[PDB]
């Protein structure tokens, strides 16, 4: 029993939770009330899938989800939706008002009355659980709730649970666009947490996947729908390979056994090839091949920075559908005679495959076509460096006149936890710079004894 | 007018009995102008380092060596304070910390006047001087004031009256004031000190998880001087009138060490607004000063945001203009108070802020085998020249 | 559950409170008896925001109304909506203070003001959880400048943590009606800079333009300017009322728009606006919205953006709309009048998305300044203040009322504090030395 708890925080996390619970329950085939008539028409089966959905006496599905907000909106938009029957009534909906994008006011002030509600059914989650693997955190940088209380439930989870894995899929601020003025703030804030306790984060830019919407999918107006959907296919993707047999099965474990070399570079990059319309999926093989080429395209990535700047440090291939391996070795052997494509010289071997039968479902109303094969990459390199430097530009041209720092001190913090997170950013980055320098020539000196 | 320009002292404090009783590790280092802490938590990672103006070691009292003497810190900082206030111009001393670093000490000084603080010896450097130039021609004259910053509303602390909220006023000529607020005439230090005991028994104190008796609530004690000169005429005119202020703060503090709702949050999230405002207003100053007194231009007068605060508004004549001030920091010896000490230091570092640098100590087996190597290659070279090898 | 409580004091407040609850009554479906007879069932899930219930299945707002002459309110009674107050909300006296603001703020009101507080109090402990509170006043005025900011500062004293918006009609240079504006307009400012978290600023000359100019009407009233100004009133707070793709609370506007305590006077604005016959000549997108939104002549303030630098910005949109259009257009705006935004904020602009757009339109928007150019407004009434003060023209009237000069003193040394801070982040680069 491969079971998987999903955390959900702040308007980002409900709504990609939203698209996530659709496709999971188009996926096993259960019905918006939780009903699944696939196995009354069939006599019975393994189609309530523990990863996900905990069966009861009745025939009925509960998630295991927790949503978590501060405010009554985004989660009384879901209580009285098409899927109001599937959840547990208990929501975790604090009747109060929000962290107002406030670090200060969601860690402090207001995320106090709140965490122990959050904590207690998440104790009552786990006692079902048996074998559990780890969690799935779902939040977004620059918001007030996402940061504060997303911190502070890491903090208690790692005081309390210690050794499951806790991964983590987050929306970074993009470069240019952005949805609020004190979003370098609450993004620098948070670092402290999205390093010390958790174990993998992804990260994601909404920039990235609008123009990706707007060049593969042909869609000019996109909403956050269609991002929710992405990430929903990403990390359906990543989570396939303890759901369904396949040739190599991937567990949550080999993950971070595989794309983190240390402790504290654990910032990989996300990507899904086969991201094409209806008209287009015609006039294309949509070949092993292809898909791997384009999983490796800069203009594919799903954040905003440039793979050719940097050093490919760890990859993790995981295909879906009909796929065999020699394809796969074909596609590697391809790739690594690439000169573009720059590996940093202690990681020979460089790459993890993973194999999964089931092919990726298609959501009614949605706009990805129905394809045969799929990829998703997740690639930790160096050239993340980068997202991170043009926000700590941003963020010191705030700081040196102290703009927006009453709103914070108000709440709880003193200057003090401003600058001690600016400066674990910058031994991040010292961090990033110094392990993709080359090995010093020889790293021996020079050797060579009499004979 | 003149700068204004800002003096950062720092002085770390002996064991307690508590301390000393148990077998904690001294973490602060200080030398020349450095002073440098060590996380105990983390000895693996780096030391952090600061620099300030002044760095005071008095964690032991009877020691002569690069002791921190009284009389040492009142010559670096009171005694040229008195004597600009008795120029005839405005000067102030703020008194920052958290409860346990021992801030009142510095600020007071213990009974037993052989080992005492700034004011004692400020008030008896005074009167001295006063009553030493009480000539025929020369009028003086002294005064007091007592008040507290609570919540951003001001009270009275001598007047046993209800504590209300005293109004506060900016008369067009003399600035800001506050009124109904009771000035007192003194004579002797001792009065001086008496009002004081008097006036911090109705202090606002509350208990928090780090000590039982803390300071909720700002405090100053300000000294008005005036002379009068009788020239050879029948009008004896008063020349100049100078203030000196003796403001005592409130340390700052994080909610994770106070975990308290209500009148807590609310007093602990005034008093750092209002360290804000007071670092802002400071730095600024300091960058003015600093400006004009080696380019001697006069780059308009800028803004100086004094409204934003009461604390900053009240003292706005003590702070900007001719003046200047200097504030003093306490320090905590103890391992387990280093989220107090370290955060004292960023608050130290404000105004002023100066290139620190890193403290290097090379390890002695390291520099011999250098100087030993460079020595060898040094008398191979003087050998081989002389065509001896 | 977030919720508001509204204060009207003065002719100015009262007009545009009434026009305000007919404003929301339409939106939110309610009958002018109280009763409901909308068709969405999302208008009934967040009426508790202004509405408190009654035993009938009826719905009676939160409004407090004050006024020191009985005229208004008679005048307000007998209206279309009249019948939908509290008659235990409407507070008032008789001798109102004549344009005087001393009578309003020292004699006269004082005396009123605790019936005024212990109505407050008891609308304050009847609400679940309480967000902040609104007023509507004219500074320029009698009874409503010198009771909202006594109001203002009771309150403030009383509930420190609240959210308090003010949307103030402030005088103008020609569109004078009254000969001691700039008395009563100095002593208001002097009291909102310190007791109020956010300012709107609103003066007729603006609307009397847009009503000109944008939707070309012959002969506007004062029912005109109230129906823009109750526009904007509506913009600003919908996303605590209905659904939305990115919400944005009164307190996200005021930590995004307020970098320092003593800013927190701000430029509204709404589209789109047009007249009647042009309607079928112009699409309505999200680049029309905010290509109107911006427009120099679309601020109700009467102060040009062009002669200052914006602060901040805020856009509230309504309707269903794409986000990349939204951010695309904000960004566009902010690279394209690259010397019209301060350097040292690197994206000053908020945006937020409400689905529910209003009855009769597609889509709308409502824009939120925050710029330098400000300071213009409150200079010209320095200038005007100390070109009667320095004669003391018309001073005895106050002084009779137990004040002093040294107040008008502070108050005109405030004024010009605030126009130097806004001053000092005006000029397009600060280098030379
Ligand atoms: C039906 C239709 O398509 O015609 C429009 C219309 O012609 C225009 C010109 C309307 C019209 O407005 C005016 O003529 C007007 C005159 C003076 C001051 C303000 C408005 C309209 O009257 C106004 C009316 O607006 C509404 O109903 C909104 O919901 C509005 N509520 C009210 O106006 C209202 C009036 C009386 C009682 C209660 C509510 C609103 C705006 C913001 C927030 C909430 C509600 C609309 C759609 C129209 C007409 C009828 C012609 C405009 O209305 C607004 C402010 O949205 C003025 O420019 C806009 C754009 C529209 O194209
Ligand atoms: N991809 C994607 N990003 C979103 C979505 N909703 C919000 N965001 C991002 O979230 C950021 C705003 O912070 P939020 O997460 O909404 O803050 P919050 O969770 O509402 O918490 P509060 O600030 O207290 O209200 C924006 O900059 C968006 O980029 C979404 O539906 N999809
Ligand atoms: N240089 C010093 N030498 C000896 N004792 C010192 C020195 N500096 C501080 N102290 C101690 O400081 C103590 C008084 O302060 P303490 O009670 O620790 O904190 P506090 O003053 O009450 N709160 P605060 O004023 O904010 O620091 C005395 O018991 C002294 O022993
Ligand atoms: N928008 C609008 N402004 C008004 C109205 N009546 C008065 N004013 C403005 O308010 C000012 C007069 O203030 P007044 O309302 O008499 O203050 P009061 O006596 O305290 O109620 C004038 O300068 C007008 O510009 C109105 O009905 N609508
Ligand atoms: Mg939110």
């Amino acid at each position: 029993m491969r079971e998987c708890i999903s955390i959900h925080v702040g308007q980002a996390g409900v709504q990609i939770g939203n698209a996530c619970w659709e496709l999971y329950c188009l996926e096993h085939g259960i019905q918006p009330d939780g009903q699944m008539p696939s196995d009354k028409t069939i006599g019975g089966g393994d189609d309530s899938f523990n990863t996900f959905f905990s069966e009861t006496g009745a025939g009925k599905h509960v998630p295991r989800a927790v949503f978590v907000d501060l405010e009554p909106t985004v989660i009384d938009e879901v209580r009285t939706g098409t899927y109001r029957q599937l959840f547990h009534p208990e929501q975790l909906i604090t009747g109060k008002e929000d962290a107002a994008n406030n670090y200060a006011r969601g860690h402090y002030t207001i995320g106090k009355e709140i965490i122990d509600l959050v904590l207690d059914r998440i104790r009552k989650l786990a006692d079902q659980c048996t074998g559990l693997q780890g969690f799935l955190v779902f939040h977004s940088f620059g918001g007030g709730t996402g940061s504060g209380f997303t911190s502070l439930l890491m903090e208690r989870l790692s005081v309390d649970y210690g050794k499951k894995s806790k991964l983590e899929f987050s929306i970074y601020p993009a470069p240019q666009v952005s949805t609020a003025v004190v979003e370098p703030y609450n993004s620098i804030l948070t670092t402290h947490t999205t390093l010390e306790h958790s174990d993998c984060a992804f990260m994601v830019d909404n920039e990235a996947i609008y123009d990706i919407c707007r060049r593969n999918l042909d869609i000019e107006r996109p909403t956050y729908t269609n991002l929710n959907r992405l990430i929903s296919q990403i990390v359906s993707s990543i989570t396939a390979s303890l759901r369904f047999d396949g040739a190599l099965n991937v567990d949550l474990t080999e993950f971070q056994t595989n794309l983190v070399p240390y402790p504290r570079i654990h910032f990989p990059l996300a990507t899904y090839a086969p991201v094409i319309s209806a008209e287009k999926a015609y006039h294309e093989q949509l070949s092993v091949a292809e898909i791997t080429n384009a999983c490796f395209e800069p203009a594919n990535q799903m954040v905003k920075c440039d793979p050719r700047h940097g050093k490919y440090m760890a990859c993790c291939l995981l295909y879906r559908g009909d796929v065999v391996p020699k394809d796969v070795n074909a596609a590697i052997a391809t790739i690594k005679t690439k000169r573009s494509i720059q590996f940093v010289d202690w990681c020979p071997t460089g790459f993890k495959v993973g194999i999964n039968y089931q092919p990726p479902t298609v959501v009614p109303g949605g706009d990805l076509a129905k394809v045969q094969r799929a990829v998703c990459m997740l690639s930790n390199t160096t050239a993340i460096a980068e997202a991170w430097a043009r926000l700590d530009h941003k963020f010191d041209l705030m700081y040196a006149k102290r703009a927006f720092v009453h709103w914070y001190v108000g709440e709880g913090m003193e200057e003090g936890e401003f600058s001690e997170a600016r400066e674990d950013m910058a031994a991040l980055e010292k961090d990033y710079e110094e392990v993709g320098v080359d090995s010093v020539e020889g790293e021996g000196e020079e050797e060579g004894e009499e004979y | 007018m003149a700068g204004a320009s800002v003096k950062v002292a720092v002085r770390v404090r002996p064991f307690n009995s508590r301390e000393m009783s148990r077998d904690s590790k001294c973490i602060i280092q200080m030398s020349g102008s450095t002073t440098t802490i060590v996380n105990p938590k983390q000895p693996k990672e780096t030391p952090k380092s600061f620099s300030f103006d002044y760095s005071y070691w008095s964690h032991t009292s009877p020691e002569d060596i690069n002791y921190a003497s009284q009389k040492q810190v009142y010559r670096d900082i009171g005694e040229e304070m008195l004597q600009h206030a008795f120029e005839g111009y405005n000067v102030c001393i703020f008194a920052y910390g958290q409860t346990g670093a021992g801030k009142s000490y510095t600020m007071m000084g213990k009974q037993e006047k052989d080992q005492q603080g700034i004011i004692p010896q400020l008030c008896e450097d005074l009167f001295s001087r006063i009553n030493d130039t009480t000539n025929d021609n020369m009028s003086y004259s002294v005064e007091v004031s007592y008040m507290e910053i609570y919540c951003e509303r001001v009270r009275d602390l001598l007047n046993p009256k209800n504590k209300g909220n005293l109004r506060v006023r900016e008369h067009p000529l003399l600035g800001p004031y506050v009124e109904d607020l009771s000035k007192l005439a003194v004579t002797s230090y001792n009065d001086i000190q008496d009002l004081m005991d008097s006036g911090n028994k109705a202090r606002t104190v509350a208990a928090t998880n780090m000590n039982e008796t803390s300071s909720r609530s700002h405090a100053v004690f300000n000294i008005i001087f005036t002379q009068k000169r009788h020239d050879a005429e029948t009008n004896i005119t008063t020349e100049k009138v100078s203030k000196i202020s003796l403001v005592d703060l409130a340390g700052s503090e994080r909610a994770d060490s106070t975990g308290a709702k209500g009148t807590r949050l609310k007093e602990g999230a005034n008093i750092n607004k209002s360290l804000t405002t007071l670092g802002k207003v400071i730095s600024a100053l300091a960058e003015m000063d600093s400006g004009p007194n080696k380019n001697k231009k006069k780059k308009k007068t800028d803004f100086i945001p004094y409204r934003d605060s009461v604390l900053t508004w009240l003292l706005r004549e003590n702070l900007g203009g001719n003046s200047r001030t200097a504030m003093v920091a306490a320090l905590s010896p103890a391992d387990i108070n280093y989220d107090e000490t370290l955060s004292t230091l960023r608050y130290a570092d404000r105004a002023k802020q100066i290139r620190c640098n890193a403290v290097i100590n090379e390890d002695p087996n390291n520099k011999l085998i250098r100087e030993l190597k460079d020595e060898v290659t040094r008398l191979r070279d003087l050998l081989y020249a002389q065509g001896l090898g | 559950m977030r919720e508001i409580v509204h204060i009207q004091a003065g002719q100015c407040g009262n007009q545009i409170g009434a026009k305000f609850w007919e404003v929301i009554s339409d939106e939110h479906g309610i009958d002018p008896t109280g009763s409901y007879h909308g068709d969405s069932d999302l208008q009934l899930e967040r009426i508790n925001v202004y509405y408190n219930e009654a035993t009938g299945n009826k719905y009676v707002p939160r409004a407090i109304l004050v006024d020191l002459e009985p005229g208004t309110m008679d005048s307000v009674r007998s209206g279309p909506f009249g019948q939908i107050f509290r008659p235990d909300n409407f507070v008032f006296g008789q001798s109102g203070a004549g344009n005087n603001w001393a009578k309003g703020h020292y004699t006269e009101g004082a005396e009123l003001v605790d019936s005024v507080l212990d109505v407050v109090r008891k609308e304050s402990e009847s609400c679940d959880c309480l967000q902040g509170f609104q007023l509507t006043h004219s500074l320029g005025g009698g009874t409503g400048s010198g009771m909202g900011t006594l109001l203002i500062s009771k309150i403030r004293e009383e509930y420190p943590d609240r959210i308090m918006n003010t949307f103030s009609v402030m005088p103008s240079p020609k569109v004078s009606d009254t000969v001691v504006e700039p008395y009563n307009a100095t002593l208001s400012v002097h009291q909102l800079v310190e007791n109020t978290d956010e300012t709107y600023c609103i003066d007729n000359e603006a609307l009397y333009d847009i009503c000109f100019r944008t939707l070309k009407l012959t002969t506007p009233t004062y029912g005109d300017l109230n129906h823009l100004v109750s526009a904007t009133m509506s913009g600003v707070t919908t996303c605590l009322r209905f659904p939305g793709q990115l919400n944005a609370d009164l307190r996200k506007l005021a930590v995004n728009m307020v970098p320092f305590p003593r800013l927190h006077f701000f430029m509204p604005g709404f589209a789109p606006l047009t007249s009647r016959g042009s309607q079928q000549y112009r699409a309505l997108t999200v680049p029309e919205l905010t290509q109107q939104m911006f427009d120099s002549k679309n601020m109700m303030a009467a102060c040009d953006p062009r002669h200052g630098r914006y602060l901040t910005v805020a856009a509230i949109f309504r309707g269903r709309m794409s986000m990349k259009e939204v951010d695309e257009q904000m960004l566009n705006v902010q690279n394209k009048n690259s010397s019209y935004f301060v350097e040292w904020i690197p994206n000053n602009v908020k945006t937020a998305v409400c689905d529910i757009p209003p009855r009769g339109l597609k889509m709308s928007a409502t824009f939120i300044g925050n710029s330098t150019a400000i300071q213009e407004l409150f200079k010209r009434i320095s200038e005007q203040f100390t070109a009667m003060f320095r004669r003391k023209a018309f001073l005895h009237w106050y002084t009779g009322e137990g004040m002093d000069e040294m107040e008008f003193t502070e108050a005109e040394s405030n004024m010009n504090d605030l126009v130097s801070e806004y001053q000092q982040y005006q000029d397009a680069t600060a280098d030379e030395q």
